[PDB]
Protein backbone atom coordinates (compact mmCIF):
# COMPACT_ATOMS: atom_id res chain seq x y z
CA UNK A 1 0.00 0.00 0.00
CA UNK A 2 1.50 3.35 -0.90
CA UNK A 3 1.89 5.68 1.78
CA UNK A 4 1.06 9.61 1.28
CA UNK A 5 1.20 13.13 3.18
CA UNK A 6 3.17 14.84 5.82
CA UNK A 7 1.85 11.83 8.31
CA UNK A 8 3.17 8.72 5.40
CA UNK A 9 0.25 7.01 6.30
CA UNK A 10 -1.86 4.93 3.97
CA UNK A 11 -4.81 6.96 1.73
CA UNK A 12 -7.85 7.42 3.70
CA UNK A 13 -10.80 9.66 3.80
CA UNK A 14 -10.70 12.71 1.57
CA UNK A 15 -7.19 13.67 -0.19
CA UNK A 16 -6.11 16.63 -1.85
CA UNK A 17 -3.67 17.33 -4.08
CA UNK A 18 -0.83 20.03 -4.45
CA UNK A 19 -0.93 22.19 -7.74
CA UNK A 20 2.87 21.58 -7.56
CA UNK A 21 4.16 19.63 -10.16
CA UNK A 22 6.85 19.50 -8.29
CA UNK A 23 5.68 18.59 -5.37
CA UNK A 24 7.65 15.53 -3.42
CA UNK A 25 4.33 14.60 -1.30
CA UNK A 26 1.87 15.11 -3.99
CA UNK A 27 -1.17 14.13 -2.43
CA UNK A 28 -2.32 15.03 1.49
CA UNK A 29 -5.25 13.86 4.04
CA UNK A 30 -7.39 16.88 4.57
CA UNK A 31 -6.86 17.04 8.41
CA UNK A 32 -3.12 16.83 7.99
CA UNK A 33 -3.62 20.04 6.05
CA UNK A 34 -6.06 21.76 8.16
CA UNK A 35 -8.84 21.06 5.51
CA UNK A 36 -12.89 20.16 6.67
CA UNK A 37 -14.11 20.97 2.84
CA UNK A 38 -12.57 21.57 -0.59
CA UNK A 39 -11.04 24.65 -1.64
CA UNK A 40 -12.00 25.89 -4.83
CA UNK A 41 -8.81 26.67 -7.45
CA UNK A 42 -5.23 25.65 -7.55
CA UNK A 43 -4.28 24.69 -3.95
CA UNK A 44 -0.83 24.55 -2.48
CA UNK A 45 0.65 22.23 0.30
CA UNK A 46 2.74 23.35 3.16
CA UNK A 47 6.12 22.25 2.50
CA UNK A 48 4.74 24.34 -1.24
CA UNK A 49 3.20 27.10 0.43
CA UNK A 50 6.01 27.45 2.85
CA UNK B 1 -8.77 22.15 -6.23
CA UNK B 2 -8.63 18.69 -6.94
CA UNK B 3 -9.78 15.96 -4.32
CA UNK B 4 -10.48 12.66 -4.29
CA UNK B 5 -12.25 9.71 -1.89
CA UNK B 6 -10.28 6.78 -0.76
NA1 LIG C 1 8.95 16.48 3.02
ZN1 LIG D 1 -1.83 12.75 6.56
ZN1 LIG E 1 3.31 20.50 -2.36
Amino acid sequence: EPTYCLCHQVSYGEMIGCDNPDCSIEWFHFACVGLTTKPRGKWFCPRCSQ
Amino acid sequence: ARTKQT
